[PDB]
């Protein structure tokens, strides 16, 4: 809690969970990042930008590649199609 | 060839350039029309966003964000707002005349807004298949306006506009069962005649 | 009572997931709620209700001592009966 409560005030902290030996729970493929953008570029997404000027929010998210596709992190190569 | 015209007749209906009325109740933000389509520079990115507008009512106040010349001018709630002025101000123009907000943006682009819901963008002879979105491609062919963002024609428009939402994680709309009577006129044959 | 799927956007309330965590946004009504995986309610609320609200999360004023004003309105020292 203390992490977020400071973060809300306008001053965020970084990497504190690295040595704390406690990470908040998240499903497979993701673990807790800090200050990920809400507009997670997913798999079946339109490539538009500079509308998501929202503030930055903490939470768990995929690795660098491994785009989101239906609640899991899957590699960008295997983005399916839909019909 | 003349100057075509999108439209939003009512809350959830859409008329294409080539002319194709179709039904699409949405609640997310959607790409009405743009230029960034396939193999193009992508000058303008007119968007539209409705809220509480799957069922038409006194709700469904629209929001419109139009993205041209690296600017951010948008409108809703009666007035227009400049969030980011664009570079070439010379082409910019606003004509608040009568009931409308006539709004030019260039040589071959113009927007009209009834202050309430309607969005009637007007494009010139310039493009001729250089755009895509919910209004189709502006090619003259009238039965290829449902070419989804994944580059295939779809038969069912409710799946189409789902392909054109911006936030790719919001709620896509629901395939409604087809009938001649909306919710109120459903099994309300009396009212159904008076409305008729 | 009817279990619905997710996401869900009726009546101006977008019920979405963000960063693997569930969100409920009421921006028209000026709030954002969410939950994490472990279960930790959080409410981001707009300054429009400055000095107005009163509930279990206290009033949105500046002070942090007076925000036990009961459903009648009574500054109660106890954080429990409140
Ligand atoms: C809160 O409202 C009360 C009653 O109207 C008023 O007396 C008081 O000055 C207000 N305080 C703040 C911090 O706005
Ligand atoms: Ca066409
Ligand atoms: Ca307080």
């Amino acid at each position: 809690e203390y992490a977020r409560t400071c973060a809300q005030e306008g001053m965020v902290l970084y990497g504190w969970t690295d040595h704390s030996a406690c990470s908040p729970v998240c499903p497979a493929g993701m673990e807790y990042r800090q200050c990920v953008s809400p507009c997670a570029r997913t798999c079946q997404s339109l490539h538009i930008n500079e509308m998501c000027q929202e503030r930055c929010v903490d939470g768990c998210s995929c690795p660098e590649g491994q785009l989101l596709d239906e609640g899991l992190c899957v590699e960008s190569t295997e983005c399916p199609c839909v019909h | 060839v003349c100057d075509a015209t999108c439209s939003t007749i009512g809350m959830a209906h859409y008329l294409t350039f080539d002319g194709l009325k179709y039904l699409f109740p949405g609640e997310c933000q959607y790409v009405l029309v743009q230029d960034y389509c396939g193999s193009n520079p992508g000058t303008f990115r007119i968007l539209v966003g409705n809220k509480g507008c799957s069922h038409p009512s006194v709700k469904c106040k629209k929001r419109v964000t139009i993205l041209v010349e690296g600017g951010e001018i948008e409108l809703f709630d009666g007035e227009v707002n400049v969030k980011r002025p664009m570079k070439d101000e010379t082409h910019f123009e606003v004509v608040e005349s009568g009931r409308y907000i006539i709004l030019l943006l260039g040589k071959a682009l113009s927007v009209v807004w009834d202050r309430h819901l309607s969005i009637s963008v007007v494009l010139k002879q310039t493009y001729q298949e250089k755009v895509c979105g919910l209004c189709g491609n502006f090619d003259g062919i009238q039965n290829n306006d449902l070419t989804s963002s994944n580059l295939q024609v779809e038969e069912d428009p409710v799946d189409f506009g789902n392909s054109w939402k911006v936030s790719s994680q919001c709620a896509d709309t629901r395939k409604v069962p087809l009938d001649s009577s909306p919710a109120t006129c459903h099994n309300n044959i009396m009212k159904q005649t008076m409305v008729d | 009572d009817q279990r619905v799927s997710m996401p869900y956007a009726s009546k101006g309330l977008y019920l979405e997931t963000e960063a693997g965590y569930y969100k409920l946004s009421g921006e028209a009504y000026g709030f954002v709620a969410r939950i994490d995986g472990s279960g930790n309610f959080q409410v981001l609320l707009s300054d429009r209700y400055f000095n107005k609200t009163c509930g279990l999360c206290g009033n949105f004023n500046i002070f942090a001592e007076d925000d036990f004003m009961t459903q009648e309105g009574t500054l109660t020292s106890d954080p429990y009966d409140f």
